[PDB]
């Protein structure tokens, strides 16, 4: 991307961009690492306990959790993991502190009560050149 | 300078942060600290005896003796394409008879409304309107009865001074806008001499 | 720096009603100009909407899911954006 | 917040291939699993971010609305932190007469989605105010067009038509040009309603063939 | 449930068309209420009474600053339930067009903002400029604002002979014109002060307000539609995204300006890259024909009586799109039921999301800082008010 | 008992005296808004405000719904300790 | 105690209350008193007296609210007050006991071919 | 074997038109009228 000020910058030194970006100013002014983001991952798959275990949204959610988990266990610089995950650590620490949130109004509201004869209608959309174009 | 100053805020919560937090010197957009007596002279001369005002004064003060791109209407015009889209108008045929057959195309896709045609058969056995009337001021000069009509009969001139003292003259019948295009016909026709290659 | 409001002759030296070259505008493809059937390329009236089954007893294994994705800075592919969209040969 | 810029490079690319890959083919199976309670209905659109995807549509009863919100913004999956705008349309045809629309954008994994819930003209809908800030002039001008009514409001008033008007013009039923023209009075030196009346009356054209068979 | 009791303060901020009522404890604002609907046209309405082709010019006043722009969002909406491609050579005079469109819209903007601040020299300047991007929209459309050009399926009408000689001649010194604009505000004190750290905007809160624009790419935030979600030849089209990260009037003033340049160099680009060919869909059964076509042949006068009365048949559906307008992303919402009219068509709006954000942003400001936040928001009351 | 019984029963009849949907001599110091006179829930309401405009206090509603009849009022003025 | 638990007794009498600073506001001190003005919103509420759904009556009395907020934010000028509240009353008072002996439908004849629609 | 223009949107337009809870609403005589909000004398004619 462009920066708009006329002076010079150089934005390799990851901590000037968050300055830049005001990550410091608007979201974090901690810097954050790994092992906070292990911290709130521990903690999503601790409160996720809250629901039953028959329900698909937690396997889901721990899914996610586990393959969060392994990408931090595999990468040592956060750089890399800011590479792999498409954002920042800050951002990912949000994420998962409000995955976490999310838990309790789920396990109140509970959505999986629904009879074993549920009835899901589904439509689907083709596309005409699906037929008209070489197969 | 696109550089930021500590005062230069315009706040409160801002202004009572920087003096009493130096968050600022983490920004690398504000300017750095000056360091020697050259720099403290520097930012001296840029706060005190302007020197920002005085660019831009100089720059207007060229502008004052520089050129101008006035020009002197009605003895001057502007300049305009064969697609301007003015005042409708009928065309006719070079024997003199009316271009429009009462098709309806017009009037059926104007978007407006400011369209009425009544029709039947001439005398001759010719299919001609008894009422043609679009409402100018209702009209919103879209063209796109220009568009629609197969045999170029109605047009938007080139003329668009034709504002009246009163609403009522706008009102445009058949007459009037036949009057309209025997006047333009020759500049509309060397204009279709041109778009024709487009249109 | 470069000044505003050229002279004469450099700027807009034609009027539009008299363009020194006539133009050719095109109107018809080439390919389409004495094969004209429609039914090869009627995509408008073509598309389909289909109810599907009810999805209630599937197995949605999000294991699978999860096996496709990266693990290291490597590895990491992106899907590139299209330069334009479809034509068709026009 | 997201999107944050944090390549200093140009991209050519625009998200990832199993995300990507996930989001426009197990998206809504994904949706169906989690919360089908959630879940009333089921279709696959003409996705709205691009002319090339495919991208969901949600349908469910105006009670868990504010819940499926929530996970939908939420969730690690489905971060939709850009809800577009509420709206509505009119099926008169139908019991329910209403059908709410609710669109999202997920900056996060550059997706979109939407969420109708359909009601008739007595039936309250929660509002999403709690959920995004936007939703209050929207469901502001959802009731002025349409009297659709959102319970637990901070203030709902019309916004876009006269002061003193009453009834809702985007109904259906609701005339054109409706009941009322204004005009001023030099007797009473007052601007004055008047019910209304037309020098030219409307001109309604009737096009549809015969022979048309798309329609529906 | 509520008495008044307590009349104390009162305001009342214009009928003249924007109605405002603050409250201040003071010369601190405290609450801003706008009052809308004062252009409230209620076309949303009009529209189920004209066909796609004939209410295409509402969609040119709506925004009467952006119009292809406008038109591009109804199109594309329309096209994909349609199932059309759009060919080469219309999605480059498209996208070329939408970038001096854009580039209008940003001149007029920032012109307004600097007139309600106090600087008059360059809204006269920046005009010269905007009759020269009139006359080259009269050349192509005859209409200086409401060109009705794009078209389902291309535009309306070729490129004149000779227009990307005087497109490439007024970019030769554009470049120049906007120099000599910023001096005049950006080295200055006074237009800093007046515009630093007023009205400061997170990205949480944007993306809660629903920002989109060039106040979203002030807060740090990486989002173009030309980028994300393409449309047309903005594929192909490189260029850069400039970024700010303190959400202040300053930056998105900034902002707009590096978008300026960057919407130069798309014009650049797309002047180097013109390609030959069609200009319209050759689908004649939604594509009106050439008049040459349709005066001698049967079919295509069919098809022009035919389209030219009541238009093509969109098939049952739904659809919505939307663009990256210069006033943010500009999105159309788009009910088919089968017939000739679009059953039910949303707009929505950037400015009238952006307008949502006075009562909390002006919190904590001075009446001098009002008409800043309003002339920083870059609202049009037409489209706000639809 | 913050009034007298007899001064707040001669001003309740004056205010009753003066409105067009009752009969001047149908009224008697004792009565009913439902039964005697045939007046409905909004009646009775103008019936409070007059009354309260009378004596100058201010009534919530819910103790309007309580006040049904003449005596009713009365009592109720006579317990206003506001009373004037 | 009351039919939907007399929301509609609660809502005049809210309304009741808040009427006498519209009349000092908006100057009705020299046409009107608080009983008439009273009458007034009380004849407004007979429109509806029939409705039989309890949700249909709280819209009504959500949209009464919405009518009576714009009349305390002074958004509706003199002209509306004109228009809709003191001339009505004094044509209401004005044209009593007619002259006219002839019943409405011979008055509809007399008047024109279609019956009047609108005020 | 159920074919009755099967290939459209019409579909998704029959369905959640048959959601339940949704197609159980009803209102008595004139009552939606009384929600218009338009003049009384539109129900005369
Ligand atoms: C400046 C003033 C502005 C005014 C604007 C607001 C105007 C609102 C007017 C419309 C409000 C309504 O009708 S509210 C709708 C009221 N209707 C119902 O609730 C259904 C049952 N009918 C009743 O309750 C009646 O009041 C009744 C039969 C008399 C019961 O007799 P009582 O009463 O003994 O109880
Ligand atoms: S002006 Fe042209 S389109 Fe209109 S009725 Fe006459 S011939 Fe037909
Ligand atoms: S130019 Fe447009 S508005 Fe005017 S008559 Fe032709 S179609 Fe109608």
């Amino acid at each position: 991307f462009k920066a708009v000020a006329d002076v010079e910058i150089d934005f390799n030194n990851r901590e000037v961009l968050k300055k830049y970006v005001g990550i410091r100013d608007h979201l974090s002014k901690e810097p954050g690492t790994r092992g906070k983001l292990i911290e709130a991952l521990t903690e999503v798959l601790s409160s996720i306990k809250a629901a039953p275990e028959g329900s698909d949204y937690r396997k889901a959610v721990e899914a996610s959790c586990i393959y969060r988990l392994k990408v931090c266990k595999e990468n040592e610089s956060d750089a890399a993991i800011e590479e792999v995950l498409d954002a920042h650590l800050e951002e990912l620490i949000k994420e998962a502190k409000e995955e976490a949130r999310l838990v309790p109004l789920i396990a109140g509201n509970a959505p999986w009560d629904v009879p074993a004869d549920y009835a899901v209608p589904v439509v689907d959309y083709t596309d005409a050149a699906t037929i008209l174009d070489a197969p | 300078g696109t550089e930021r100053r500590p005062g230069e805020s315009g706040a409160w919560k801002q202004i009572e942060r920087q003096r009493y937090a130096s968050d600022w010197e983490n920004d690398p957009t504000f300017k750095r600290t000056p360091k020697n007596l050259a720099e403290v002279l520097d930012d001296s001369a840029s706060m005190l005896l302007l020197t920002d005002v005085w660019r831009g004064m100089a720059y207007t003060l060229g502008a004052f003796f520089d050129k101008k791109v006035t020009i002197m209407y009605p003895f001057e015009k502007g300049q305009l394409s064969p697609r301007f889209r003015g005042e409708h108008a009928l065309r006719r045929y070079p024997t003199g008879e009316e271009r429009c057959i009462a098709c309806k195309l017009c009037e059926a896709i104007c978007p407006a409304q400011a369209i009425t045609i009544e029709a039947e058969e001439r005398e001759d056995g010719s299919r001609r309107t008894t009422r043609y009337d679009i409402d100018m001021t209702k009209c919103i000069y879209c063209g796109f009865c220009q568009e629609a009509c197969p045999v170029d009969a109605i047009v938007e001139g080139p003329n668009f001074e034709f504002s009246t003292e009163t609403r009522e003259e706008l009102l445009y019948d058949k007459q009037k806008l036949l009057e309209n295009g025997d006047k333009w016909e020759t500049e509309i026709a060397t204009n279709l001499r041109t778009e024709s290659l487009y249109r | 720096f470069e000044h505003y409001l050229p002279m004469g002759l450099e700027y807009r030296k034609f009027s539009p009603g008299t363009q020194p070259v006539k133009a050719v505008v095109p109107h018809d493809s080439p390919k389409l100009v004495y094969d004209i059937k429609y039914f090869v390329r009627d995509y408008r009236r073509n598309n389909k909407y289909t109810a599907r089954t009810v999805d209630a007893k599937t197995t949605f294994d999000f294991d699978k899911l999860y096996a496709g994705m990266p693990t290291k800075p490597e590895q990491v592919k992106n899907v590139t954006r299209p330069l334009i969209m479809p034509t068709r040969g026009y | 917040g997201y999107a944050y810029a944090r390549k200093t490079t140009d991209k050519d690319y625009i998200a990832s291939e199993h995300m990507q890959a996930f989001g426009n083919t197990q998206l809504t199976d994904y949706i169906i699993k989690t919360v089908p309670k959630f879940v009333k209905m089921a279709v696959t659109g003409p996705a709205q971010s691009s002319v090339l995807y495919q991208e969901p549509t949600i349908y469910t009863t105006p009670e868990s609305l504010v819940p499926l919100m929530v996970f939908l913004r939420d969730h690690t999956n489905t971060q939709f932190k850009c809800l577009l705008d509420v709206t509505a349309v009119d099926f008169p045809e139908r019991a329910a007469r209403f059908e709410v629309v609710y669109h999202l954008l997920s900056p996060r994994w550059n997706n979109r989605i939407r969420v109708k819930v359909c009601v008739d003209e007595v039936t309250a809908v929660p509002t999403l105010c709690k959920v995004f800030n936007t939703a209050n002039w929207f469901e502001r001008e959802t009731w002025d067009m349409f009297g659709v009514f959102f319970s637990g409001h901070p203030d709902l008033r019309r916004i876009l038509t006269d002061y003193g008007f009453t009834g809702h013009p985007l109904r259906k039923d609701f005339p054109m040009t409706g009941y009322q023209e204004v005009r001023y009075d030099y007797g009473k030196k007052r601007v004055v309603s008047e019910p209304l009346e037309l020098t030219q009356e409307f001109r309604y054209f009737d096009f549809n063939s015969p022979w048309e068979t798309l329609n529906r | 449930l509520t008495p008044a009791k307590v009349n104390n303060f009162t305001l009342n901020f214009g009928p003249q068309v924007l109605r405002l009522v603050l409250e201040m404890q003071g010369e601190i604002i405290m609450r801003a209420d706008p009052h809308i609907g004062l252009l409230h046209r209620g076309t949303e309405k009009l529209l189920e009474y004209k066909t796609y082709l004939q209410g295409l010019p509402y969609f040119d006043r709506l925004d009467y600053v952006s119009m292809m722009c406008m038109e591009h969002s109804y199109v594309l909406a329309i096209e994909q339930l349609l199932n059309v491609s759009v060919p080469l050579r219309g999605q480059y005079i498209r996208v070329l067009f939408s970038e001096i469109t854009r580039v209008l819209n940003h001149l007029l903007a920032i012109t307004c903002h600097s007139m309600d601040v106090g600087a008059l020299t360059p809204f006269l300047w920046a005009f010269e400029e905007r009759e020269k991007l009139f006359e080259f929209y009269e050349r192509v459309s005859g209409a200086r604002m409401h060109a009705a050009y794009f078209r389902v399926g291309g535009v309306s009408q070729d490129l004149p002979i000779g227009l990307l000689r005087d497109v490439y001649d007024w970019a030769r010194q554009f470049a120049s014109r906007l120099d000599e604009m910023e001096e005049l505000l950006t080295g200055n004190r006074i237009w800093k002060e007046r515009t630093v750290d007023v009205g400061t905007i997170t990205a949480q809160m944007a993306w809660d307000w629903g920002c989109s624009g060039p106040i979203l790419r002030a807060s740090g935030i990486d989002w173009d539609l030309r980028k994300t979600q393409p449309y047309d030849a903005y594929g192909k089209m490189q260029f850069n995204v400039p970024i700010a990260g303190h959400g202040d009037c300053y930056d998105r003033y900034l902002v707009r300006l590096q978008e300026m340049r960057e919407s130069l160099r798309i014009i650049y680009q797309c002047l180097n890259e013109m390609p030959d060919g069609l200009y319209k869909s050759p689908d004649g059964k939604v594509c009106p024909p050439s008049r040459s076509t349709m005066k001698q042949s049967m079919e295509a006068l069919i098809h022009h009586f035919k389209l030219y009365t009541e238009g093509f048949h969109v098939p049952a559906g739904e659809t919505y799109r939307a663009v990256e307008a210069p006033k943010g992303e500009f999105g159309v919402y788009l009910v088919s039921r089968g017939g000739n009219r679009p059953y039910r068509c949303k707009i929505r709006s950037p400015g009238y999301a952006h307008l949502q954000m006075t009562d909390v942003i002006s919190r904590g400001a001075m009446l001098a800082d009002v008409v800043t936040i309003i002339g920083t928001l870059d609202v049009v009351f037409g489209e706000i008010d639809r | 008992g913050f009034l007298d019984k007899d001064s707040v029963t001669e001003r309740v009849l004056h205010v009753t005296k003066h409105f067009e949907k009752i009969d001047a001599s149908k009224v008697s110091p004792a009565a009913s808004f439902e039964k005697d006179l045939g007046l409905d829930s909004l009646d009775v309401v103008e019936l409070v405000m007059a009354l309260e405009e009378e004596f100058g206090l201010e009534i919530p509603d819910a103790e309007a719904d309580k006040i049904a009849s003449v005596g009713d009022a009365i009592n109720y003025i006579c317990s206003n300790p506001m009373a004037k | 105690k009351r039919l939907f638990g007399g929301a509609a007794r609660h809502f005049y009498f809210e309304i009741c209350r808040c009427l006498p600073f519209i009349q000092r506001l908006h100057k009705m001190e020299e046409m009107v008193s608080l009983k008439e003005l009273r009458a007034i919103v009380k004849e407004k509420f007979k429109e509806y007296k029939d409705v039989k759904d309890g949700r249909v009556v709280d819209l009504l009395i959500f949209k009464g609210r919405e009518e009576i907020e714009t009349y305390l934010l002074m958004h509706k000028q003199r002209h509306h007050v004109v228009t809709e509240v003191v001339e009505p009353y004094y044509a209401k008072q004005r044209a009593v006991k007619k002259v006219t002996t002839n019943s409405p439908f011979l008055d509809s004849f007399l008047s024109s071919g279609y019956a009047a629609i609108g005020v | 074997e159920f074919a009755t223009a099967s290939a459209d949107y019409s579909i998704a337009m029959k369905k959640a038109a048959e959601i339940t809870g949704a197609a159980e609403s009803a209102m008595g005589p004139k009552e939606g009228g009384f929600t218009a909000g338009v003049p009384l004398d539109t129900f005369t004619r």
